[PDB]
């Protein structure tokens, strides 16, 4: 028997840690956690982005139809009258739709003014990638929109997260100016494209066909694929370099493990050069006009 | 070096310690049922008519002398005893006992059912999940007969009341792994039993406790098990030859 | 000679988990067509041999009960018959053992 | 001492939702204080790892080890428990998922040598733990093929990067 | 020890600082006591400097909780969801202010070894070296001992 | 180097091996079927085969008489050997004994055991390993091949 | 009709699945059948099985895995019965293996299964532009060295005969089919649905009609494994993987007054009864000859 | 598929084993006799 309480309490802390490691608890809501104040959180969210939102607009945007339905189900199960205030939550469907529309239009305009040679399908794919579930949900989670979003199922599935994020975008559009909303979109969605490639989000199927169609549009007859350099042909890991010559003028070159893969890479490089989305392009302008 | 094992579990009972008990064992109920009511075989068809069943149920309770004397003895032992108010109380007790068995509320189940009824309803079900619900009652419970057993050695009178209950119940018994075993939870199957309640009259408190569950011999067989069951044959020693019954 | 250093657990595992020291699975296991028990292809069935041994023990016990001495062995052939049987012309003149049990199915008259 | 393998069989799972796949039944069994040796019992336990119950019983029937009969009896008891207590049909649809052997409380005695010298002799005891899972036995893992080796080598070559470059 | 601990590359959350700077500190909760002698520094900091820090940084939600506790603590939760808990047990007001400023300036990432002191996306401007970027091409692409 | 050896080492020496084989042969003659160790039964098979041949030489043969006197320790078996086993083994040339391996002994030694039996004994038949019937698939195909071969000639 | 072979396979599989669904819905509840085990090993065994759901394979699983591995055929109290055919009423079951005293029924079942497998290989080993119609599987006795299957080929394919390379390709296809385990399913249907199931092969329609004529109830037994559906007499083996050795021996073109039919003769042995290399060569050489046994 | 070991004498019948032995012996004798005159083939 060792007389002491510090050791016992420290070992209790260790046992709690071991229990937590053994059986991880399900994620709980930050609002349900003790230290929480919704109005202060809304004010801090407004201030941290150097923006001037409206408190009523933000509260309107941060509520969800699933949350409203859950509250109504609890109301029915408990037997209390909540139709006076619960029915006036003003779901953020309109705000989310306006945010989606404005964000898509602004991104399309930005990409059109930045890369004039990008085709309609390419710019549509870029806009869809920027407004996709993964990118928008990642941005919202890093901006703590998930914590401030009022909705059941604390995981907040990607559709709900995207709806809440675009509702916040629409609230910002209604409160501040369209130019300020465009700057916010540029700062919080275009930056996700830094270091990315065009085809990584476009996912085309026939680079050679797209290249020959683009050359036909640009009044170029046809590209010729020629083997420029290679390193080993009977080896287990051959390396080939295929270049594209238009009127015996090299426009692009691509390496590959096999000849077909090298030719496909060369076609991709030529397409990127034609569209202007090259590694040596101008970096995106982040300034205040 | 001289060390041996200990803790050898053995259950050996002798009559000497059983008879040398300082205090006798206190019993809250009897062992079983003394007089088992044998229902007529035409009850299934009689239940199709309301009055043709109610009139007979009223007549049989009144005509028997044993039931009347048992009811009179119960009334003289404890006042405010009414037969008319009994079936509702029995129905509520049965429903609450089934709900307690669903919720695994052993304390409330012990308060409701008796010591001869609790094991038969807890033993094979303690390791399984039960989803039982009450939907409808085709026929109100009917008090058939009342019996009383008096032991003069201790001066204890135990009164048991038999009530025919025709109920509409939905039962779904799951397995410990979560898979369905017995039946579906949305089928309102109809059952007919005879609940025998027991209440000690000498005891000042005297709570009504369900004691027995009588099923008629001609009752339809229970619903088939979802799984398949293999019945092993007789294990034969090498020097023993098999005999095929015919 | 004494060990120089303690052998580690890795070395011990590599030594005493080698396939040579592991028990090899036997692929000659089959089922007896007669009683359905397990037996090897080159070995007689244990269950059937136990039945035969029990019957032989009973027969020898009765034939030794017939002979009151340890050195009193029959000079002629012997035949064992069960209840409901009679000696034939070819079985006559030999020592006879009579059993109350009926004739087993595996035991042929012959 | 410790007794948790016996209590692992008393866990109750919530009912499965309509549409979820049927969770296979798991039965834990153990035999305590077996006179057999720990490593000798472990050899038999490793022999029947991942095999079907019938094939394990067949191997143990002809196995000449003393603990083979003990393990066969343990397997028979586990199968009987699975058939009777648990809702497990098709008594031959079980496979041994885990089969382990641990040590227990040993007994210490004196083993004489000569010249008045003695050593400590340990009467050993082992515990056998077995887990039976309902369903067909999992397939054995085949050796890696040449195509898979080439794929792994190519992937390792491709995952390279210029270290200490930027 | 690098081999003993984990490692990560130099990364920034949500490409912070590219378009605009966002303070990664989300909330800061102090738990102290009013009668514990160890909570003297926390009490004095709350009396003096917490309001000025709150005015300077409006993007962080500051909570103050007096409670019967022996170890005064400060919990910082960042936008990454990271929670960093520190002890302010028996520290001067200047030390408390320095710790609070350090927590505010931190990005909330894990404090482990950073493999490289730099992080550039697509550093292959004007091309990347390959064994064919400096070897002249022969006429017709013939091998050294290949006859056409 | 044990090249070209036909006798295996048993007992405490040559004389002990001879005595053990003599006891086993006496038991086999007395009971008409015995079970022992597989090696012992395999060694005893040759002596059992030779004993029947010696008995077939006749009762008046002095060499056979003294051989039986030496081997059969129980003297009541010698008349049995000369008047039961020998007369019933007349047309048979070398098919006098049948040896079959039985499962290992239940004792902790787990010895490999065999059973030897004189043919034509008055004991229940052992579970002999019987060949598959001709109605099997492979046997029927072989029967078809045999019929084709017979028809080809 | 402008139908791709894959479309024909899809239509046949869908119709078979619809018929099976109708058969399953025919019984609304799960009835309990008490089945006795009349086998020599374990007499008196009682199985409480589900009506039209449980199978003799499930009974073997209840008994032990040894029965599943060994037993091929089931004798339901009066008749042979395949392992994957659900039981109907209370009865008694006896299991039958390859090495039984009278394995003739199992030999016939294995013969029919091998014939069906060979027909399945042949029907899909030919080019789409050509037409291939399976006629039937002539029941020849086990004494004959090869199982025979009747195929009618396109008119322009009547000149050439498959060579050793083609026979080896057929053998490789059969072995590849064996490699994947495909259970055999037996379904009791009527001629009315069998006609719409086949609907393309005139020989198959004639076979269905002549098989339904002898049955007063107009019941046609259909067998299906994987994506192949065929009509054959009696039950079949439960698993394809039972066939270990398999060879396509030869082909014989028999010409009639109406059409010429290729009779493909093949040889196979199960895993339980595999033979030596020389014995297999001799059996294959015997099977190379013509087999003629129709009535 | 835990297949057991099988030899050529396991699945044969009593009447087929002599037939198999003869069918091997005569085939071997014919093969040996065929090569007895190599210079003329
Ligand atoms: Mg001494
Ligand atoms: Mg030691
Ligand atoms: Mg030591
Ligand atoms: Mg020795
Ligand atoms: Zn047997």
């Amino acid at each position: 028997a060792k007389k002491g309480f510090r050791a016992a309490y420290r070992f209790q802390k260790e046992l709690e840690r071991w229990r937590l490691l053994r059986c991880p608890p399900p994620p709980v809501r930050r609002s349900e956690k003790p230290n929480w104040d919704y109005h202060a959180e809304i004010q801090a969210f407004g201030h941290r982005l150097q923006e001037t939102f409206s408190l009523d607009l933000l509260k309107t945007a941060f509520v969800n139809s699933c949350y409203i339905k859950s509250e109504e189900a609890k109301r029915q199960k408990l037997g209390i009258d909540k139709e006076a205030a619960l029915l006036n939550l003003k779901d953020n469907q309109e705000l989310s739709e306006q945010g989606i529309s404005f964000s898509q239009t602004c991104l399309t305009q930005f990409f059109e003014d930045a890369f004039p040679d990008l085709p309609t399908e390419g710019v549509t794919s870029l806009v869809d990638f920027l407004t996709s579930e993964e990118v928008v949900c990642h941005v919202a989670r890093n901006l703590a929109v998930e914590q401030l979003a009022l909705s059941a199922e604390f995981p907040v599935p990607p559709p709900v997260l995207r709806q809440t994020f675009f509702a916040v975008i629409g609230a910002l559009l209604q409160s501040s100016g369209p130019e300020r909303t465009a700057l916010f979109i540029r700062d919080f969605l275009i930056t996700q494209m830094t270091g990315k490639e065009l085809f990584e989000m476009w996912t085309i199927t026939n680079p050679m066909g797209l290249l020959v169609e683009e050359l036909k549009k640009r009044k170029i007859s046809a590209p010729e694929s020629r083997l420029t350099r290679q390193s080993g042909s009977t080896t287990a890991l051959p390396v080939y370099f295929v270049g594209l010559y238009c009127d015996r003028k090299l426009i692009a070159e691509g390496p590959g493990e096999t000849v077909l893969v090298a030719e496909e890479e060369a076609a991709r490089v030529a397409l990127r050069k034609l569209f202007g989305f090259t590694e040596n392009r101008r970096p995106w302008d982040y300034s205040k006009p | 070096s001289e060390k041996e094992f200990v803790e050898h579990a053995r259950k050996a009972g002798l009559v000497i310690p059983h008879e040398r008990l300082e205090r006798p064992i206190h019993l809250a109920c009897t062992a079983g049922i003394f007089d088992a009511y044998v229902p007529p075989e035409g009850d299934a068809r009689i239940s199709s008519l309301s009055k043709e069943g109610l009139a007979q149920r009223a007549e049989r309770l009144k005509k028997n002398v044993a039931s009347q004397l048992s009811i009179r003895k119960i009334r003289e032992s404890d006042p405010n005893f009414k037969i008319k108010d009994f079936p509702e109380k029995a129905k509520d007790i049965f429903i609450e006992a089934h709900l307690c068995l669903n919720n695994s509320d052993h304390d409330r189940l012990h308060t409701l059912v008796t010591e001869n009824c609790f094991p038969d309803m807890v033993w094979d079900i303690r390791y399984k999940t039960v989803r039982w619900s009450f939907v409808e009652s085709l026929e109100p419970p009917q008090v058939v007969q009342v019996r009383c057993s008096s032991l003069m050695n201790q001066g204890n009178i135990y009164g048991q009341v038999t009530v025919r209950m025709h109920t509409r119940q939905t039962l779904a018994i799951y397995d410990r792994f979560g898979r369905l075993m017995y039946g579906q939870e949305d089928v309102p199957r109809d059952v007919l039993e005879y609940v025998v309640f027991e209440k000690h009259l000498v005891d000042p408190y005297g709570s009504w406790r369900m004691h027995g569950k009588i099923i008629p011999p001609w009752a339809p067989p229970k619903q088939p098990i979802l799984k398949t069951v293999m019945i092993p044959g007789p294990q034969l020693k090498p020097w023993e030859e098999f005999e095929e019954p015919q | 000679a004494a060990p120089k250093n303690r052998r580690s657990i890795e070395v011990n595992r590599c030594r005493r988990r080698n396939p040579q020291k592991l028990i090899k699975v036997k692929n000659n296991i089959d089922v007896c067509p007669e009683c359905g028990h397990l037996k090897q292809k080159h070995i007689l069935c244990g269950y059937c041999y136990e039945k035969v041994r029990k019957e032989t023990a009973e027969i020898r016990r009765q034939m030794g009960k017939q002979e009151g001495g340890p050195f009193r062995a029959p000079t002629t052939e012997t035949v064992v018959l069960y209840s409901g049987e009679t000696p034939s012309e070819q079985d006559q003149g030999k020592r006879i053992i009579e059993r109350e049990r009926k004739r087993p199915s595996w035991f042929t008259q012959n | 001492i410790s007794r948790k393998w016996e209590k692992k069989n008393k866990i109750v799972y919530p009912p499965q939702l309509p549409g979820e796949p049927r969770r296979p039944a798991e039965i834990y069994h153990c035999r305590r204080q077996i006179k057999y040796s720990k490593d000798k019992m472990w050899y038999l336990a490793k022999l029947i790892r991942g095999m079907s119950i019938d094939q394990a019983l067949a191997q143990l029937e002809f196995s000449d080890k003393k603990g083979a009969q003990i393990i066969k009896e343990v397997l028979l008891e586990a199968q009987d428990m699975a058939v009777r207590d648990h809702n497990v049909e098709f008594r031959s649809n079980l496979y041994v998922a885990e089969s382990t052997s641990g040590r227990g409380q040993y007994l210490k005695r004196i083993r004489y040598h000569g010249r008045g010298r003695f050593g400590i002799m340990e009467k050993v005891f082992c515990h056998y733990f077995v887990k039976l899972v309902e369903g067909p036995p999992p397939p054995r893992e085949a050796p890696k093929t040449a195509v898979a080796h080439a794929r792994e080598y190519i992937q390792e070559l491709r995952n390279r990067t210029i270290t200490h470059a930027l | 020890t690098a081999r003993g601990t984990a490692s990560r590359f130099l990364t920034s959350v949500l490409h912070n600082g590219l378009g605009r700077y966002v303070q990664q500190l989300q909330r800061l909760s102090f738990s102290l006591s009013r009668d514990a002698p160890s909570s003297r520094g926390a009490r004095e900091f709350v009396e003096r400097e917490v309001t000025d820090f709150a005015r300077r940084n409006p993007g962080v939600v500051i909570y103050v909780n007096p409670r019967p506790c022996c170890v005064p603590r400060v919990v910082a939760e960042y936008l990454n969801g990271a929670v960093r808990e520190e002890s302010i047990h028996c520290k001067s007001v200047e030390e408390i202010a320095a710790l609070v400023q350090k927590l505010a300036d931190q990005s909330g990432l894990d404090v482990i070894r950073i493999r490289k002191p730099f992080h550039t996306d697509s550093p292959s401007i004007q091309g990347q070296w390959h064994p064919f970027t400096n070897k002249p091409t022969t006429l017709g692409g013939l091998r050294p001992r290949e006859v056409q | 180097i044990s090249h070209g050896r036909v006798f295996r080492r048993l007992g405490l020496g040559p004389e002990s091996r001879i005595h053990l084989l003599q006891n086993l042969l006496t038991g086999l003659v007395r009971h008409e079927r015995i079970e022992a160790s597989w090696a012992r039964v395999d060694e005893l098979r040759g002596y059992a085969e030779k004993l029947i041949d010696y008995g077939k030489l006749g009762d008046t043969n002095e060499r056979a008489m003294r051989m039986a006197d030496f081997w059969l320790t129980e003297k009541d078996l010698i008349p049995k050997l000369f008047q039961v086993l020998a007369p019933r083994f007349q047309g048979q040339n070398g098919g006098y004994t049948r040896m079959l391996q039985i499962p290992n002994r239940n004792e902790q030694d787990r010895a490999k055991m065999a059973v030897i039996e004189y043919k034509g004994n008055c004991l229940p038949p052992l579970p002999l390993p019987r060949r598959d019937s001709n109605l099997t698939l492979l046997n029927q195909l072989l029967q078809g091949l045999r019929q084709d071969q017979e028809a080809s000639s | 009709s402008q139908l791709s072979p894959t479309e024909l396979i899809e239509m046949q599989n869908d119709l078979f699945n619809k018929e099976k669904n109708r058969q399953l819905s025919l019984t609304p509840r799960t009835e309990k059948i008490e089945v006795k085990h009349v086998g020599k090993t374990d007499p008196g065994t009682v199985f409480v099985m589900n009506k039209n759901i449980s199978t003799p394979y499930s009974c073997a699983m209840h008994l032990s895995e040894w029965y599943c591995r060994k037993s091929i055929l089931a004798l339901v109290d009066g008749q042979p019965w395949d392992m994957y055919k659900p039981l109907t009423k209370s009865c008694e079951i006896k299991f039958l293996t390859f090495k039984d005293d009278d394995p003739g029924e199992v030999n016939k079942a294995y013969w029919r299964s091998c014939a069906m497998m060979m027909g399945c290989v042949i029907e899909r080993a030919f080019k789409d532009e050509y037409v291939v119609s399976l006629v039937r599987a002539p029941e020849v006795p086990v004494i004959a060295g090869a199982f025979c299957y009747d195929v009618v080929l396109d008119k322009r394919l009547d000149e050439w005969m498959p060579t050793k390379e083609n026979l080896h390709s057929f053998t490789k296809d059969a072995r590849a089919l064996i490699y994947k385990d495909l259970p055999f399913e037996t379904l009791e249907v009527e001629a009315k649905v069998a006609l719409e199931i086949f609907q393309h092969n005139k020989y198959k329609l004639d076979f269905i009609e002549e098989k339904a004529s002898q049955n007063p109830e107009r019941i046609v037994k259909l067998h299906r494994f994987g994506d192949f559906i065929d009509v054959s007499e009696g039950p079949l083996i439960p698993r394809t993987s039972i066939c270990f050795q398999y060879e396509v021996s030869a082909v014989h073109n028999l010409q009639t007054q109406s059409s010429l039919v290729r009779r493909f003769q093949g040889l196979s042995l199960p895993v339980h009864l595999r033979a030596h290399f020389t014995i297999w060569n001799k059996l294959l050489e015997r099977s190379r000859k013509m087999v003629t046994e129709d009535k | 598929h835990g297949k057991s070991v099988t030899w050529w004498d396991e699945h044969l019948s009593e009447e087929n084993v002599p037939f198999v032995k003869q069918l091997v012996s005569d085939e071997n004798k014919a093969q040996l006799a065929s090569k007895l005159c190599p210079l003329k083939d």
